[PDB]
């Protein structure tokens, strides 16, 4: 509730989604390919 | 607040595994996420799996932007301090050759990573417990490791939330890295709580150990994020610790 404790859960939730969320996807499609591949 | 507990946890970063120019050999490269609180010793084997079909000896390191990544900082930190300023994915380099001197040995083995995770857990129990480590059993132990290596995150925290609890910390571990300092990291004792028993602050642990924060305006990074200094130093230590209760705190510059 606290304005610096929402501060962060903001910061962590806006984090994974340009980091995790972002790559999630299309790193196991290409990884699936690669193998597909070979 | 378990749900910081939980967004901490299972935090990645996009990795990007490319061949060094010299290595012999097509290879494409290896596109893998990785859990910010694990260590690069965990998902080195999957990296061993796809260039393994290329090559030579598995005797590998990485490097980014060439200087070499250390197996005993969580991947998390390594990020942060290095990488975080730079687009993503992350990109690193591997090599199977031309192996360093100035680094780590070969990737350790698993128990030696084991050992040394469980060696930071000791120390930092010690500093802020009396103790509870010494209490609980060896068959405990082997559940803080399964839960870090295998990322199941109610198998590790079941036995962790006791090593975060205090009766109503004494200090609060903590391992400040700085880019361009000739030590490695500063650790020193800090207590949570002050003479007149008030709640310590973030801006307080850097004042008294790490002041040099405060032109080259620099950036205090935990997990991937800049917490405004107000945040209660224990509180910290409860949720934003790393698995091996530590809280690895990164000043990095800015753009």
């Amino acid at each position: 509730r606290p304005r610096w404790k929402r501060h962060i859960s903001e910061q962590l939730r806006r984090r994974d989604r340009l980091q995790r969320q972002a790559f999630e996807e299309i790193i196991l499609q290409y990884n699936k390919l690669l193998e597909k591949s070979d | 607040d378990k749900d910081v507990l939980r967004d901490v946890w299972f935090g990645r970063i996009p990795t990007c595994f490319t061949l060094y120019q010299d290595e012999i050999t097509e290879a494409e490269p290896y596109y893998l996420l990785l859990p910010r609180v694990s260590y690069l010793t965990l998902v080195t084997d999957k990296v061993k799996k796809h260039f393994q079909k290329v090559m030579d000896i598995s005797e590998i390191w990485f490097e980014y932007e060439g200087t070499p990544l250390k197996w005993h900082y969580p991947i998390g930190l390594l990020f942060d301090l290095l990488a975080s300023s730079s687009a993503l994915p992350w990109n690193i380099t591997v090599h199977f050759k031309s192996f360093p001197e100035k680094d780590l040995l070969h990737c350790p083995s698993k128990d030696a990573i084991e050992a040394h995770f469980m060696s930071c857990m000791k120390e930092a129990d010690a500093l802020k417990h009396s103790q509870v480590i010494n209490e609980m059993q060896k068959k405990d132990h082997k559940q803080l490791w399964m839960g870090l290596q295998n990322d199941r995150f109610d198998q590790f925290w079941a036995i962790n939330r006791k090593l975060m609890e205090y009766p109503a910390f004494r200090y609060i571990p903590f391992r400040i890295y700085q880019t361009t300092t000739e030590r490695p990291f500063i650790q020193k004792l800090f207590r949570p709580v002050a003479a007149d028993g008030q709640l310590h602050t973030l801006g307080d642990l850097l004042k008294e150990v790490c002041p040099s924060a405060i032109e080259k305006k620099n950036q205090v990074m935990i997990h991937g994020i800049e917490p405004m200094l107000e945040t209660p130093l224990q509180w910290l230590s409860e949720h934003l610790s790393y698995p091996d209760n530590f809280l690895h705190i990164s000043i990095i510059p800015q753009p």
